[PDB]
């Protein structure tokens, strides 16, 4: 085997050449950005989730 | 033939998953011509 696949059609692991070892590939982090705001009247200070 | 003639379809590695593929395979329990 040269590379591994998940239950879905996505690659989960690979056989790294130059060392013949197994490397797990994780989709690098991503996410939505939400803004906690009490309201323009209450305060302009906001938090980022 | 019983349950023989199955080969790895590719160099893809799969762990604890069921995979369905359509390739040239020997049918299960098929008649196989045997010679001495």
């Amino acid at each position: 085997q040269q590379f591994g696949r998940d239950i879905a059609d996505t690659t989960d692991a690979v056989r790294d050449p130059q060392t013949l070892e197994i490397l797990d590939i994780t989709p690098c982090s991503f996410g939505g950005v939400s803004v906690i705001t009490p309201g323009t009247n209450t305060s302009n200070q906001v938090a980022v989730l | 033939s019983f349950t023989r003639g199955v080969y790895y379809p590719d160099k893809v590695f799969r762990s604890s998953v069921l995979h369905s593929t359509q390739d040239l395979f020997l049918p299960f329990f098929s008649n196989v011509t045997w010679f001495h």
